[PDB]
């Protein structure tokens, strides 16, 4: 969550003011606030 | 965590010049700005077989710079630390150990797609046919998204039988490797009994069959070992457990052949990328003349990575020869294929700052008077001893109840623990009493 | 029960106070205040355990209590903290390299403790009904506070029948894995003896709640972890010491996974101590590897005993103090043990003869201290047991001076043996 | 982008720069000067290509670092592929799974190739449809020019059912064995005939033949499981059977090359074994290099030239190399810079040549890349004399580091 | 095909009276040595002696090894000739004592008359008659054959998975059915001959193959199948109860008149490389009654024996072994003998050389060594063929002598110490 809010890319996408960008970023933040395994699930490891 | 927890980089400016005190290092400006050239050469991914020799007396920060090079390179490249004594293996050839170390010192990042079948199994019917062995197996995998009947192999059916699965439980299947795990019986059956010797796991979500991509990283030595001591499956190759089971004593015919061929095939098709790393060989002075001589071809090979040896001796007899001596305990044949880097001996001022950094890294609140007394302690003794004295002083301060280290604490610690030279003098005084 | 009293069985720990102030003759140890205080400081740093790879070198004369201080530290450190004692000559193996044996010795004194909250069910079975048509049944579990009934499933009945648990039996059921463990037979477990029964060992029924949540702990050393992960033969820790784990991902993966476990709070660390007795046996290769093996973050603390002085290093012709190269000697903190005085030798002999349960007279103590000051304290100590046997043979009560003198005339020390070696004696 | 093989100490060597009459050019194919040794190596390369003579050994000696290994790599690159060139360091024979003599004879046998030729009908086309009747079945193969049906046997239909039965797979059918290999989802489809008769040529070495015919699952040549091959039946019978393949139209032997680098590591035992291994008709040609002068042979206190015994030195020819001059050193440095992506000025080349003639040649070759990376730091384009001096100051060499030892270290 | 170092040696050039010709059979000079070699080769043909060793002693470059190869060639191929370098004894898989014993028992040959027979052809029908026998139909280009095979061979047939149409070999002596493949008419061509192949195998075998065959069991159907893997390492065959039984059975067969013993010849090179323990075990073992005749070769004079480092002996061989060993001395060659050897090597390798070139080549040989003058042959012809000239003139050898230094000029240059 910290790194997603930190990167200037998302900051500018928010400053844009467009409805989709703002609502999408808010949805992503809400999802990260929900046990982010949905936002970044733990991948199962297996030998190559 | 001590003895390497304070160094986290070379502390070089944007122009590659050594900064006075930064990144946990002080002094050694020449050595650090030179190792900057080495880290740049390693990050260039353009050369092969280059070798450096960090030469200096004990405790002059050669190993510190060796680890700072790795910290600067990051965790993306393989940094292989090795001691010269590791070549004396009892299962594989002495040169085999060194060549496999060189091979694992090279990296390879590869992006691979793999498929997976998962879902609450509804039924498992083995389709029989006369050969009179089982022909196929139809498994009905249910998921919260959908459901699919899939035909799998008799090997997968046998793996399920080993797992001791039953209809209605949850299993994780993979077609690339062929391994199948039993995640437990579906949560919907947990109400069947009051207690059972069964692990319960809810209905798997998503599609029954799903392909996912993973960007893994493995060294060339990993592929070498995977092809030399294969495990695979679908066979009874498990006899590996008793066939020979030493270190496989690899062979050049396949080390330089099939493996290089297949990895180049993977690279030139956009699937893999070569990631050359670093091979730091600390304590190179106890390597045999045979290892020193093989190092000639190792460094003159077009695939060897950047190597970094550490020299601590001035001039002694070479190991394995017993009659000849050379500088750094390395023969002039190999010493001509390296770029030597001095490690200056530290002065009182630099040693004081090093002690301060070590104390502030070990979570120690040492007073200025104690710090300055450690200056004299270090000018009379070794830097390593003066810095080792830190933690016992902190324990003694905690015992006495003071929140800081004073003169008396370090004095007590120094009086309790002697140094190398003091112990040598005591032994010389008690010569004919220590046996 | 029967584990005899060895040479170091008299010390139960360092005789130190809360402020690490060594007492004269407390907790088995006698004299040697400076070295005991150093041992206590290093032991406190150990019990703290936030610094890894620290080396100490206990040097001193032969028979001045170096191994004694080591065993005292071991005892004061007690269990729940790895302490591995190894002689310098034990690493010279034929199937594994010296460096590999040293890595094993280090990783064997690093403990990983996984703490789990698996819930179970503890009670005294009252009835186990089961009907085969898949068979289905019920169980009645009783504790001193309550009784309850459970419907048994297929695998539950299977495991119960395999373990052959019956009524009156006190058992524990791991609900997560279904593992059954019968702890004993309750007074009800009486089988109404009318047949071939030969067991009547009863025990009180379990108290408290029926379905309680207790805490388990699994403590295994990094050595065991890498050994069981090396190859499918996950029994080399007991099967045999056949080893040689490659330094490839196996050990690096153990380290990386233990790091993630420590970070996520699964099992963090418990450092340990490695007592290398007679370290002068190690080779130049061993010392050169240790030089950098002490620099690893997973390196436990080590204490090396030393009798040698200015002597050649094994495997070469380099004269160095302690028989160790200055390269490694620089990392160490050296503690020197001093020789015991008259009153220290006498007190050591007294404690030893009181530990081995032998009453000596006041003149016996004097003559034994004389013998132990003229000759080795070890010889003086060994004289006690020999002198007690002549007393028991003549049906005495406490060892006198005549028995000690008879034993001295009967057995010879090294000096008198050498002075008696006046003939060729097949040199 | 970056392949396994990268720029190395001998990557510039593309082969021997000789003419049609074995006359070396001043600087050609990455080899500079060393005319005598290069034309002496061309002769052995030519009689190696000939192969009528067996058991020849040519030793090269001189000052350390005088292209001794460069000449061998050039010989290898000129011989090219299809002709085994086994290069091994003098230590590679010291092994725990095999004796030194066994490793040396293993290398000798690896340095001998056997040529064999055969014909095989191979198929390559896109699968269209498959049918199986539980067993026999049918298949439909396609190429960009034609299609066809096949009635497949049990094993073939099973091997095809193992894969995705529906169309898409472009497989190959070796009619001899029938091993299937799907190239991908139809990678494009093949052109021309579906089934074609292809010629297969193999250069299999005697060591590979031994490993194959020595044991069930004999192909242990991928992990060196060939511990002490039984000369009693394996090697003698293999020699006889190779001699029988010969002079019958089945196979022909291709003698390889064995480059033993730093042979002074070998012991009196290895030399005594070579004394007779170089006398067998199946003995390959070999070259050897040495940097030591008259030194002790490993094993005893005998002081012999090149560390090689006299009874073996009499069994080989010797070629001396002359020290490089300013011209040769500068040209070698220029060739190294051309092989690399670095470019230096004329004054920079002069200073680097002086620095590589004061101490040694390899030092300048190594400082090349360091000076390039240091000039790339100050945001320049060409390596300048100031950058070369910065590098000469940063990185030390053998002779300037052995003299800085005015402070005593461990010993 | 390809020339070797001793390929020009056809045999000992001795006349009917035993005297050695000045130049014959590829060998020149060394008359006394060649006559002694013939005297000792007569012992090999007599075959009534055992435990005899003959040591060819001489400086390097002498024809000791050439004389050994000549002995081997004159003996031929019926009697075995086992060469072994003294360095080869230092094995790591098996002890030196047992390596030496294996070589000693492998030198000994054994000729036997094997009267085998194998039926070959395409199957036309298989009918097993809980089986008393199996009737099989075989086809070749000489007619069809109906065969009755023991039910134990029906198991081998089923395991080989043979059926109507496949070509098979079935050995009457052992039942080793081998499925060559399927007939070409449906692959291998149809055999064209008498389906009943009957012929005598007079192939020879060594006495060590018998021990190798009994060292490990060959079979399966049990856990024994696991034995086929596991490196198949060669290990010591116990002298107590294996080679003794081998000798007993071989003697039984020789008495019955099936086997025939042909004692071979051993050839040890660079004997000075053997340890003193190998030397003493050798002088102990060669006293046995079953030991073959051995030819030692020495390349150095008085030196120190390996393993002692305090005892010197002539030829690096201890006196204990040097006694009971006949010593044949090989001396240096003269200029004329060197010229003759060079001419023989040239005309054997296929190079024609002028007289003035051969003269200076013999001069170079007398100056540096015969082996060096010999090695200088090929490159001269190569330069000649490159320049167009098919023969070797004096301008080629004297120019290749400047390209290829010798072991003396090389040392003279190395004298610089760098
Ligand atoms: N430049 C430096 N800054 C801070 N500490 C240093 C520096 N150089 C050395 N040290 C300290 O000295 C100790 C030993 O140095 P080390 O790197 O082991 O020298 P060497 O590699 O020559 O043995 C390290 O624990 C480190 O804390
Ligand atoms: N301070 C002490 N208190 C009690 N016993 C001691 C003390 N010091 C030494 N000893 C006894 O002396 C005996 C031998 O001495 P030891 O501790 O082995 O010294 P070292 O290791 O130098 O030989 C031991 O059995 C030990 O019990
Ligand atoms: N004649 C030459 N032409 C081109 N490059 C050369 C020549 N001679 C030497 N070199 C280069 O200079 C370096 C000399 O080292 P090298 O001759 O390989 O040392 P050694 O052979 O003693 O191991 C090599 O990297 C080689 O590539
Ligand atoms: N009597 C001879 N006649 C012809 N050629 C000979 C004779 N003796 C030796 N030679 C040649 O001289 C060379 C000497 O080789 P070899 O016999 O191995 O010498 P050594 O006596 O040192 O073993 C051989 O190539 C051989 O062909």
């Amino acid at each position: 969550y910290d790194d997603f809010m930190a990167q200037t890319t998302t900051k500018e996408t928010l400053a844009t003011g467009h409805f989709m960008s703002v609502i999408n970023i808010l949805m992503q933040l809400r999802k990260v606030c929900n046990h982010p395994n949905l936002f970044d699930p733990r991948p199962v490891t297996s030998p190559f | 965590i001590a003895s390497h927890s304070h160094v986290k980089g070379l502390g070089l400016d944007e122009s590659g010049l050594a900064k006075q005190a930064a990144s946990g290092l002080v002094g050694q400006e020449n050595a650090r700005e030179a190792c900057g050239v080495i880290v740049e050469l390693i990050k260039s991914k353009k050369m092969a077989g280059r070798a450096v020799l960090l030469a200096g007396p004990p405790g002059t920060g050669k190993t510190a710079l060796a680890l700072a090079i790795a910290q600067e390179l990051g965790s993306k490249v393989p940094f292989c630390p090795m001691v010269g004594s590791e070549v004396y293996s009892t299962e594989i050839k002495k040169t085999e150990v060194l060549m496999e170390n060189f091979r694992r010192a090279i990296g390879l990042r590869i992006k691979e797609t793999k498929e997976v079948y998962e879902g609450e199994v509804t039924e498992l019917t083995p389709c029989e046919t006369e050969n009179k062995t089982i022909s196929h197996v139809i498994i009905g995998l249910k998921t919260a998204k959908g459901t699919k009947q899939l035909k799998l192999d008799p090997s997968i059916f046998e793996s399920l039988q080993k797992e001791r699965v039953e209809a209605g439980d949850v299993i994780y299947i993979e077609a690339n490797s062929g391994a199948v795990k039993r995640q437990g019986r579906c949560d919907t059956y947990a109400t069947e009994f009051d207690l059972e010797a069964e692990e319960y796991v809810p209905l798997p979500k998503g599609d029954v069959h799903k392909k996912k991509e993973i960007i893994q990283d493995v060294t060339l030595h990993d592929l070498d070992v995977a092809n030399a001591r294969p495990q695979g499956g679908q066979d009874i190759l498990s006899m590996m457990g008793q066939l020979m089971k030493p270190k496989k004593t690899e062979i050049t015919d396949k080390l330089r052949g099939e493996i290089n061929k297949v990895v180049n095939k993977y690279i030139d098709q956009g699937i893999a990328e070569l990631v050359p790393g670093v091979l730091f060989v600390d304590e190179v002075h106890m390597l045999d003349i045979e290892c020193f001589t093989y190092l000639h071809r190792a460094l003159e090979s077009s695939i060897a990575p950047i190597v970094i040896f550490a020299s601590n001796r001035g001039n002694c007899v070479i190991r394995g020869t017993e009659d000849i001596t050379s500088p750094h305990g390395i023969p002039l044949d190999l010493l001509d294929r390296v770029m030597i880097i001095r490690t200056m001996l530290y002065t009182p001022q630099e040693m004081k700052q090093i002690i301060k950094i070590r104390a502030q890294t070990e979570g120690i609140n040492i007073s200025e008077e104690a710090l300055n007394h450690l200056g004299e302690i270090g000018t009379k003794t070794t830097l390593r001893y003066s810095v080792q004295l830190l933690t016992p002083a902190n324990l003694l301060a905690k015992i006495n109840g003071k929140d800081s280290i004073e003169k008396e604490h370090v004095e007590e610690i120094s009086e309790l623990f002697y140094d190398a030279k003091s112990s040598a003098k005591i032994l010389a005084d008690q010569q004919d009493k220590y046996m | 029960r029967i584990e005899r009293i060895g040479a170091h069985s008299h010390i139960r720990g360092l005789g130190l106070d809360d402020a690490l102030e060594p007492r004269q003759a407390s907790q088995g140890m006698v004299g040697q205040l400076a070295a005991r205080r150093a041992a206590g400081v290093v032991l406190e740093m150990i019990r703290e355990g936030k610094i890894a790879g620290r080396a100490v070198l206990i040097a001193g004369q032969p028979g001045t209590g170096k191994t004694a201080i080591a065993m005292g530290m071991a005892q004061a450190l007690g269990p729940d903290t790895p302490f591995t004692a190894i002689a310098g000559s034990e690493i010279f193996s034929l199937e594994m390299s010296k460096t590999e044996a040293l890595t094993q010795a280090f990783r064997r004194s690093i403990g990983v403790r996984i703490k789990e909250e698996t819930e179970i069910i503890e009670g005294e079975v009252v009835e186990i009904q089961i009907d085969r048509p898949s068979k289905v049944g019920k169980l009645t579990l009783k504790t001193t506070e309550m009784e309850t009934i459970y419907d048994l499933g297929t695998k539950m009945i299977e495991s119960l029948t395999k373990d052959k648990v019956q009524a009156g039996d006190v058992i524990t059921i791991d609900k997560a894995t279904g593992k059954i463990s019968k702890l004993g037979r309750s007074f009800t477990r009486a089988r109404d003896y009318d047949a071939m029964g030969s067991q009547t060992k009863f025990v009180q029924c379990p108290d408290g709640e029926l379905q309680k949540r207790k805490e388990v702990v699994h403590t295994v050393s990094l050595h065991e972890i890498d050994v069981i992960n090396s190859r499918t033969q996950g029994f080399l820790a007991l099967f045999s010491g056949d080893t040689g784990e490659i330094k490839s991902e196996v050990r690096e993966q153990i380290n990386a996974k233990v790091a993630e476990w420590r970070e996520e709070g699964k099992a963090e660390i418990i450092p340990g101590v490695l007592f290398i007795d007679e370290v002068h046996m190690l080779d130049i290769e061993s010392f050169s590897f240790l030089n950098r093996a002490l620099e690893s973050d997973m390196a436990p603390v080590l204490i090396m005993a030393t009798n040698r002085g200015i002597t050649r290093i094994r495997g070469t012709s380099y004269q160095s103090p302690h028989g160790i190269p200055i390269d490694l000697l620089d990392r160490l903190l050296i503690v020197s043990t001093t020789p015991y005085s008259e009153k220290d030798t006498k007190q050591i002999l007294r404690i030893r003869c009181e530990e081995e349960d032998v009453e000596m007279s006041e003149d016996a103590y004097t003559v034994l201290t004389r013998i132990g000051l003229e000759t080795s304290l070890r010889y003086a100590i060994q004289l006690i047991t020999a002198a007690s046997l002549v007393c028991r043979k003549r049906k005495g009560t406490e060892v006198q001076v005549d028995d000690i003198k008879r034993v001295y005339s009967l057995f010879l020390d090294e000096s008198r043996s050498t002075q008696y070696m006046k003939e060729y004696q097949d040199a």
